[PDB]
């Protein structure tokens, strides 16, 4: 537990144990670019939940 | 297959129009999560979790 | 020189060894709120160049 447990994004930050990931359908900014001719019930998400991205 | 059928579904009405969800944010006492921006726009605030 | 070279942040990203920090009179954000009433000669700036602040 106490050795690599390192939760690490781009050029951001490390986190060490455990975090939230988002599965969401709603993002404002994917809806267009993806899932175009997708449903809820098969979708793409964005799980970089970053805004400058 | 030529009309509205294959156009649009037929659901049950929700009187509630959508349950969409909400997202908290404790973003002075939380490490926002993977990928969150470190941000002071309300806007943006980092979520620590999403109810109904 | 290889030991403790770590250049940190906020909760952003450890850099280590040497970078720019910039001092500018020209930042749009402080023009308004700080320097209101100093010149070129005698002003502050905000050597956070983080837009998200």
């Amino acid at each position: 537990t106490g050795g690599r447990n390192s939760i690490r994004y781009s050029e951001l930050a490390p986190l060490f144990d455990t975090t939230r990931v988002y599965l969401v359908d709603n993002k404002s900014t994917d809806v267009a670019s993806l899932n175009y001719q997708n449903d809820h019930s098969n979708f793409l998400t964005t799980v970089i939940q970053n805004n400058d991205y | 297959q030529t009309g509205i059928r294959s156009w649009t579904l037929l659901c049950t009405p929700d009187v509630t129009c959508g349950s969409e969800q909400v997202y908290w944010s404790l973003p002075d006492m939380m490490q926002d999560p993977v990928t969150f921006r470190s941000t002071s726009q309300i806007s943006n605030f980092p979520v620590v979790g999403a109810e109904l």
